């Protein structure tokens, strides 16, 4: 069935590199958006980073802006966020999920990036701390 | 008086001509032809979204204009006796399709996937009452599904799924020549290489498939393949997805425009590429240069006065700008006094 | 076929000059395809006048183009400041190729 | 700059009755509204689309409603699978994809 | 903004071939016709070539037909110009240039009026022996 599956997530130290892995199996890879959204283990859902099919739009929030690397390899169908420089306010576990379009029916030539997200995973935690 | 039957066929264009109490806010105008001419329908502001239709040439006024039905999707044609509308009307999620015919309503489509219902935004045609439209219903940039209703009398007689190997499908332009209607339009998704659909309203059916050019006529577009294919979509470009544009097709007869720049939608020329639609080495002959690329162009579209006093078509065309420019020529040939 | 132009012209400023350039029917009098160009010593060549009497982007309005039979003639009405520069003809031909004039000089004195 | 506050914050109700939720907006958001639902311990799973459209897989309990500011979502009847938490979250804000703060439902006491 | 940059200077020997390019701002030789010009030193300008890539025709002077080859290479956008057998007068300034092309048919007098709308820096060229 529809499956999504997380690794690489694991505690770091601040000035680090850490790269998470997504696997997905049952649906079609190459036809749908995906994302990785973030949730401290105290509060609620957060967005960080995303991207469509091919890769040509790319979405990254305003507090990972400089320091997240979003890929995708479809021949191994596989999801890879490259998370550099931390800080202590990206302690959280991380969920895969599987982002699909509503309303995106424009007229000019910008595209217009409306998301919303549908299938979910287990999800990985990372935990910055000077220790 | 008779509805129209499309027997007389699309003889060899080679040069284009000019041929174009205060005015409303009108976006995406298209033109549709009728016993007594050639009409303009755009769509006005007046939440209240309408479709007016006006006379060739003259300025849009509330004195000699018509509204046709109310929304913001639209498309519309004639039959020889009567005229066929298409609105689309109602909140994003649930769409409804309202149909008129001799101006009164007479059929209410609902949606299929809740998403956006949209229509052609062109004209349509009809052949001895049948009168294909194309609709499409879900994401603009992933799998859609995409339907044809065929109306009659302004009453249904078939919806059918799509055929073929087309992936996309809006916003679509539809020409009839010899009892078969050919329409092309824009692969919003994936491709980068225009789609076409044959109609048949004598089997009541339809077959899909891509061109075969190698000339891409889509913006964006990557610079054109040595062999353009039509059984696969060609990928590529930025940032642009697409625009609606139009292709006639008549084996040697075939005429391609597209916009001047590979990403934006500046300059508008076309090309009489041979065999648009099985050739995939063809190169084109024939250039003219309709819009330069200084100033911006938009959507173009098709459109044939089919109620013409001659033994052809003679297809014309509309290129966007705002303003807009339509536009078809004779047998006369290019040279220094064309523009 | 070679196109002619007088040899080097000259005038005070706020004075009307102007530059002739005459060829052959087969490629200037046939075809309204006759542009003026204008280059400086070390710069290259920029489009002056297209079209026979069309300005480009930009361009001052001092520059006036004008046809009549075989001549092709440039007004520059009120010569300003620097208009000082080598100025070219140049026309289309009916087999596919571009003729450029002679050459004018148009120098402009700074003091008596 | 889209602001998104969902009330009550904390919600005790019995098994079967009448609950809503409310998620409320600075500016109309059109029908660009998503619920999800993560029950606890549980990845989120998304419960209607398009502020009134429900998911293939989701109970046909669950209904939508809202058009500008003001959205809000009602359970037909509470079931024991039905304690977890909701957001609500933006769908035109590329690409600050603003969540809601998140809603606790519990067993009345 | 520099539109086309075309190399720089250079110094060949006698009766040896010169070839000389010319790279659009875009990878993309969409409808543009690029014509190629010389200029002698002080004297005057010298229309010396043509091409249209999209249609592929090639166009010469008369009087440097058989000596200048002009091809097009639509993957980099690259135009090059090639001069065989050069002699000591070859010595001058090339400069490629673009134009808009207005229509095209072969019956009638195809190569439409395109202009120099569009220049470059030049590229000088010096014959000599030593
Ligand atoms: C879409 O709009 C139609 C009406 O245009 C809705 O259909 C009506 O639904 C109400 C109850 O919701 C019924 O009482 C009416 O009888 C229905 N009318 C018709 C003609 O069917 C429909 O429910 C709406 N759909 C959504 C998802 O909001
Ligand atoms: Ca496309």
């Amino acid at each position: 069935e529809v499956q999504l599956v997380e690794s690489g997530g694991r505690a770091l130290r601040p000035g680090g590199s850490l790269r998470l892995s997504c696997a997905a199996s049952g649906f079609k890879f190459d036809d749908y958006a995906m994302s990785w959204v973030r949730q401290v283990p105290g509060k609620g859902l957060e967005f960080v980073s995303g991207l469509n099919w091919n890769g040509d739009i790319t979405a990254y929030t305003d507090s990972v802006k400089g320091r997240f690397t979003v890929s995708r390899d479809n021949a191994k169908n596989s999801l890879y966020l490259h998370i550099n420089s931390p800080k202590p306010e990206d302690t959280a576990l991380y969920y895969c999920a599987r982002t699909s379009s509503w309303g995106d029916y424009t007229r000019g030539p910008e595209p217009k990036i409306t998301w919303y997200f549908d299938l979910w995973g287990r999800g990985t935690l990372v935990t910055v701390s000077s220790a | 008086r008779t509805f129209l039957n499309l027997t007389k066929p699309l003889c060899e264009v080679n040069s284009w001509h000019i041929l174009s109490a205060h005015i409303l806010v009108t976006r995406e105008p298209y033109l549709s032809c009728d016993p007594q001419g050639c009409r303009m329908f755009a769509l006005s502001q007046g939440p209240f979204r309408a479709l007016i239709s006006w006379e060739m040439g003259q300025a849009p006024s509330p004195y000699n204009t018509r509204v046709e039905c109310i929304g913001w999707s639209s498309t519309s044609c004639h039959d020889g006796i009567s005229r066929m509308s298409i609105c689309i009307s109602g909140p994003n999620n649930n769409a409804s399709a309202v149909v008129w015919y001799r101006g009164r309503p007479v059929t209410e489509i609902p949606s299929w996937v809740g998403n956006i219902l949209r229509t052609q935004e062109s004209e349509c045609v009809c052949h001895k009452g049948i009168c294909p439209v194309v609709m499409t219903d879900g994401p603009a940039n992933n799998k859609a599904a995409t339907k044809i209703i065929y109306f009659k009398e302004g009453k249904i007689q078939k919806i059918e799924e799509l055929q073929g190997n087309a992936q996309h499908i809006e916003e679509c332009s539809c020409y009839g020549a010899a009892g078969m209607i050919k329409c092309v339009c824009r692969d919003n998704w994936k491709g980068a290489n225009r789609p076409i659909i044959t109609i048949d309203p004598e089997m009541m059916t339809h077959t899909s498939k891509y061109l075969c050019s190698k000339i891409l006529t889509d913006t964006s577009r990557p610079n054109d393949p040595t062999n353009g294919n039509c059984d696969e979509p060609i990928t590529g470009g930025s940032p642009d997805p697409g625009v609606k544009g139009f292709a006639f097709l008549d084996g040697e007869n075939s005429w391609l425009g597209r916009t001047i720049s590979k990403d934006s939608r500046s300059g508008y020329e076309m090309l009489k590429v041979p065999n648009a639609e099985t050739d995939t080495q063809s190169g084109p002959t024939s250039y003219q240069l309709i819009v330069n690329n200084q100033n911006w162009s938009g959507y173009s579209g098709a459109f044939i006065d089919y109620w013409a006093n001659k033994e052809c078509f003679n297809p014309c065309f509309y290129v966007e700008l705002n303003s807009m420019v339509a536009l078809c020529g004779s047998r006369e040939r290019l040279g220094s006094w064309s523009w | 076929s070679v196109l002619t132009q007088p040899a080097s012209v000259s005038g005070s400023p706020g004075q009307s000059i102007t530059i002739s350039c005459t060829g052959t029917s087969s490629d200037v009098g046939g075809y309204n395809y006759v542009s003026w160009y204008q280059q400086h010593p070390g710069k290259a060549p920029k489009l002056m006048i297209y079209d026979v009497s069309k300005r480009p982007s930009g361009v001052s309005n001092r520059f006036s183009g004008s046809k009549s039979g075989n001549t092709a003639s440039l007004t520059i009405s009120g010569l300003q400041a620097e208009d000082e520069a080598d100025y070219y003809c140049s026309s289309y031909t009916s087999s596919s190729t571009w003729v450029f004039g002679g050459g004018t000089k148009l120098t402009v004195l700074g003091q008596p | 700059d889209i602001q998104l506050t969902q009330s009550p914050s904390f919600l005790s109700a019995s098994v079967g009755d009448r609950i809503t939720i409310t998620c409320r907006a600075s500016q109309g958001i059109d029908g660009y509204l998503a619920w999800y639902q993560q029950r606890p311990g549980k990845a989120p799973n998304l419960l209607i689309y398009a502020a009134s459209l429900l998911q293939s897989g989701v109970p046909s309990r669950f209904s939508g409603s809202g058009y500008g500011t003001e959205f809000t979502l009602t359970i037909s009847s509470l079931q024991p699978e039905d304690f977890a938490t909701y957001y609500c979250q933006h769908l035109d804000s590329y690409p600050l994809f603003t969540f809601g703060p998140g809603t606790k439902v519990d067993i009345k006491r | 903004q520099v539109q086309l940059v075309q190399s720089g200077a250079e110094v060949k020997k006698p009766g040896s071939s010169v070839k000389v390019s010319c790279k659009a701002s875009g990878g993309t030789f969409s409808s543009y016709a690029i014509s190629w010009v010389r200029q002698a030193p002080g004297q005057g300008l010298e229309w010396m070539g043509g091409i249209i890539p999209i249609f592929g025709t090639a166009n010469y002077a008369q009087k440097f037909q058989g000596r200048v080859t002009i091809t097009a290479d639509e993957s980099t956008s690259t135009a090059y110009m090639e001069l065989s057998s050069l002699r000591s007068e070859d010595t001058a300034v090339y400069y490629c240039a673009r134009g808009q092309l207005r229509y095209f048919d072969w019956p009638t007098i195809p190569s439409s009026y395109y202009g120099m709308d569009v220049w470059g820096q030049g590229t000088t060229v010096t014959v000599s022996s030593a």
